[PDB]
C-alpha cells in the first residue's frame, strides 16, 4: 500500500498485531518522519488517494487496530484529521471499544471540524445505547471546544427534557 | 502555646492585623524553638491551611512560607502531604495559589513525586473546559517554569513547553496573564526562549496580516466577537519585552524586527480614515457597532502605546525614529481628547487621566529622564521635538502616575519586574527626581505636584525599611533633609 510503503521509506514500518511501531519513540522523531514520508510518497492527489485508501485498510485491519491501543502521528496531520475522524466514526458502531475511543478522545487536540464531531456525537448517543450514549455525553466538556459551546448546550437541555432516563 | 496560636490566628480574621502578626509571631518563634513539635506543628498547619477555601487564608500562607524557609526539610519529614495538597488548589486563587508555590517552591525542585503529581494534576487544570478558575493552573504552570532551574534533564522542559500552547486559543481574559508572564521565565532559559519566541510569532502572525501601503495591518475584527477573545496591546508588549531580552542574551527574530519596524511604519502611513474608525459619529455605548468601534479604540491606542517604548529603544538618539515616535503619538491623542474611549460623560479620569498604560517603568523613567534633564550636545535635537510636542509633555507623566497610583493601591504593578519591589524602589528613586526638578523650573506642573505625592505616600506605607536607601537617593538625619 502507498500508506504502507510511505510508513515503510519513513516513520514507522509496518508492525504486526499490538507489537509497537517501529519508529523513535517520541512526537518529534516519529511526526517528522512521517509527514516527510507523506510529502514525499502520497505527494500526487492519485498517489494521496492510493495512501488514504492503503490508511483506511491498515485500520480496518484488526491487527493495526489492536496496534493504534505512524497511526498517531497520520491522525495529527492537518490532512489526516478528518480521516482520523472518520475512521473513528465508522469504527463506533463496529467496534470497552468505545471506552476506549472516548478516552482517546478525551483531551484531545484541534480536529478539522469545530462545529460537526460534536454533531456527529449527538446523533451517535442519540443511536447509541445507554452506556456508550451517557459516555459520549460525558466527554462533551472535552468536545466542549468552544465552536459550538451555547447551541449544543440548549440541544443538550432539550434532550435532558426529552431524556429522563439519561438525565444524570 | 500551640493552641494559643492556632485560636490567635482565628481570631484575627488594625487590631486584627496586629492579632495576626502576634500569632504568627508567636508560631515562628515556637517553630524555631519546640524541634520535638515541628512535625506535629506542621501537619496541624497544613490541615488548617487548606481549611478556609471561602475565607481568606493570606496569613496561613504566610506562616506557612516563614516555617517552610526556616526549616525547608520539615515538610520532607512531613511526607505524604505534597501529593495530599493539590486535593482543591484550583477553586479559589486570590494569589494564594501563587504563595503556596513559591513556598513550596524548594520542595518541588528536592521532590520529584511531588512534581510529577502536580504534572498529573496539570492535565485537568488546563484542560478544564470551564474558565471559572482555568487562570490559577496557567498562573502556577508559568510560576513553575521558573521553578524549576534551566541549567544544562532539558526533556523535561522540551515536554513541557507545548503544554499552556495548548490552551493559547483560550479567552481573553484567560489569554492574558500568559503575555504578562512569559518574560519572567524567558530570563532563564536559551533554548526555551526561542521556542517562546517562535510560538509567539506565530501567534502575532496569525493577525499581522503582511502588506505594503494598504490598510491598517491589524485585523482589529478579530477580537471583535460581544466580547473579545485576543488582547492585543498586552500582546505586543510581551513581544517587545521578550525582543528586548533576547537581544540583551545575545530568522525569527529579523522577522521581528522586520514585522514591527513595518507596522510601525504603517501606523505612520494611515490614519483614522484608513481604520474602521473614520467619523467621530461613528460608534456609541450600548451599540453593537458601538461597543465593536469603542473595543477597535481601545485596542489601537493600546497598540500606539507599545511601538512608542520600542522605537525609543531603537533610536538611540535617532532623529527619524523620534520622528516616528512624536508621529505615532499624534494618533493616540487623535482618538482621545474628542473622541477619548468614547466619549465617557463622567467627569471622571480613569487611571490618572488615561486607562491603563503599557510602558514598563523602566522606559519611562527614562523617557523623563531625556524629556527633562536631558540637556547634551549627543541628542541630536529629537529630545528638542519631543519637547515641542506640549501634549506629549502631559502624556509623558501621565502614564507614570497612572503606574504609581497601580502601586499606591495595589502592591504590585504592570510590566516587566513590576512585582518585584527593590527593582521598582531603585525606579522609584530615580523618577523623583526629575518631576521635583520640573515643578522648580517655573497645567503641566500641577501633574508633578500629583506624582510626588503620591510617591511619599507609597513608600511610607510600602517600603518602611528601605526609607533610609530613598533619604540617600534622595540627594541617619532623615528630619534634617525632610525639613528642607
Amino acid at each position: 500500500g502507498v500508506f504502507e510503503e510511505l510508513l515503510r521509506t519513513s516513520g514507522i514500518i509496518l508492525k504486526v498485531g499490538e507489537g509497537q511501531n517501529e519508529i523513535a519513540v517520541d512526537q518529534t522523531a516519529f511526526q517528522k518522519k512521517l509527514r516527510v514520508a507523506l510529502e514525499k510518497h502520497p505527494s500526487y492527489p492519485g498517489v494521496v488517494n492510493e495512501f488514504i485508501s492503503g490508511l483506511e485498510s491498515h485500520i480496518k485491519d484488526r491487527s493495526q487496530f489492536k496496534n493504534c491501543l505512524l497511526i498517531k502521528l497520520l491522525l495529527g496531520i492537518k490532512i489526516l484529521q478528518p480521516a482520523v475522524v472518520t475512521l473513528l466514526l465508522e469504527k463506533i458502531p463496529e467496534f470497552n471499544f468505545p471506552r476506549l475511543i472516548v478516552n482517546q478522545f478525551k483531551w484531545l487536540d484541534g480536529l478539522l471540524d469545530s462545529q460537526d464531531l460534536v454533531k456527529k456525537l449527538m446523533q451517535m448517543l442519540s443511536v447509541s445505547p445507554v452506556p456508550i450514549q451517557h459516555d459520549i455525553i460525558t466527554s462533551l466538556p472535552e468536545i466542549l471546544e468552544d465552536s459550538q459551546q451555547n447551541e449544543v448546550a440548549r440541544e443538550l437541555s432539550c434532550l435532558l427534557k426529552q431524556g429522563r432516563r439519561l438525565t444524570v | 502555646l500551640v493552641d494559643l496560636g492556632f485560636s490567635l490566628m482565628e481570631s484575627y480574621e488594625m487590631p486584627a492585623q496586629q492579632a495576626c502578626k502576634l500569632g504568627a509571631s508567636i508560631l515562628l518563634e515556637t517553630f524555631k524553638v519546640h524541634e520535638p513539635i515541628r512535625s506535629d506543628i506542621l501537619e496541624q498547619v497544613l490541615n488548617r491551611v487548606l481549611t478556609k477555601a471561602a475565607s481568606p487564608v493570606s496569613h496561613f500562607i504566610d506562616l506557612l512560607s516563614n516555617i517552610v524557609v526556616s526549616a525547608p526539610l520539615v515538610l520532607q519529614n512531613s511526607s505524604s502531604r505534597v501529593t495530599e495538597t493539590f486535593d482543591n488548589l484550583s477553586f479559589l486563587p486570590i494569589d494564594t495559589v501563587q504563595g503556596l508555590l513559591r513556598a513550596v517552591q524548594p520542595l518541588l525542585k528536592v521532590s520529584m513525586s511531588v512534581r510529577d503529581s502536580l504534572i498529573l494534576v496539570l492535565q485537568k487544570a488546563i484542560f478544564s473546559r470551564q474558565l471559572d478558575a482555568r487562570k490559577a493552573a496557567v498562573a502556577g504552570f508559568l510560576l513553575l517554569l521558573r521553578n524549576f532551574k534551566i541549567l544544562g534533564n532539558e526533556a523535561f522542559c522540551l515536554e513541557i513547553l507545548g503544554s499552556l500552547r495548548r490552551c493559547l486559543s483560550q479567552q481573553a481574559d484567560v489569554r492574558l496573564m500568559l503575555y504578562e508572564g512569559f518574560y519572567d521565565v524567558l530570563r532563564r532559559n536559551s533554548q526555551l526562549a526561542s521556542s517562546i519566541m517562535e510560538t509567539l510569532l506565530s501567534q502575532i502572525k496569525q493577525y499581522y496580516l503582511p502588506q505594503q501601503d494598504l490598510l491598517p495591518p491589524l485585523k482589529l475584527e478579530g477580537c471583535i466577537m460581544i466580547f473579545l477573545q485576543e488582547p492585543l496591546a498586552h500582546l505586543l508588549c510581551c513581544i517587545q519585552h521578550c525582543l528586548a531580552w533576547y537581544k540583551s542574551t545575545v530568522g525569527f527574530e529579523q522577522n521581528f524586527e522586520e514585522m514591527l519596524e513595518s507596522v510601525t511604519r504603517r501606523m505612520i502611513k494611515s490614519e483614522l480614515e484608513d481604520f474602521e474608525l473614520d467619523k467621530s459619529a461613528d460608534f456609541s455605548p450600548s451599540s453593537g457597532v458601538g461597543v465593536k468601534n469603542n473595543i477597535y479604540a481601545i485596542q489601537v491606542m493600546g497598540i500606539c502605546e507599545v511601538l512608542i517604548e520600542y522605537n525609543f529603544k531603537i533610536g538611540n538618539f535617532s532623529k527619524n525614529k523620534f520622528e516616528d515616535v512624536l508621529g505615532l503619538f499624534t494618533c493616540y491623542n487623535k482618538l482621545s481628547e474628542i473622541l477619548k474611549e468614547k466619549a465617557g460623560k463622567n467627569k471622571s479620569t480613569l487611571g490618572n487621566r488615561i486607562a491603563r498604560s503599557f510602558l514598563s517603568m523602566g522606559f519611562v523613567s527614562t523617557l523623563l529622564t531625556a524629556l527633562f534633564r536631558d540637556n547634551a550636545q549627543s541628542h541630536e535635537e529629537s529630545l528638542a521635538v519631543l519637547r515641542s510636542s506640549t501634549e506629549f509633555m502631559r502624556y509623558a507623566v501621565s502614564v507614570a502616575l497612572q503606574k504609581v497610583q497601580q502601586l499606591e493601591e495595589m502592591g504590585q504593578t504592570d510590566g516587566p519586574d513590576g512585582q518585584n519591589p527593590e527593582k521598582m524602589f531603585q525606579n522609584l528613586c530615580k523618577i523623583t527626581r526629575v518631576l521635583l526638578w520640573r515643578y522648580t523650573s517655573i497645567s503641566i506642573s500641577l501633574l508633578c505636584l500629583e506624582g510626588l505625592l503620591r510617591i511619599f505616600n507609597t513608600m511610607q506605607q510600602l517600603y518602611a525599611a528601605r526609607i533610609p536607601q530613598f533619604l540617600q537617593a534622595l540627594d541617619i538625619n532623615v528630619t534634617e533633609k525632610a525639613a528642607f
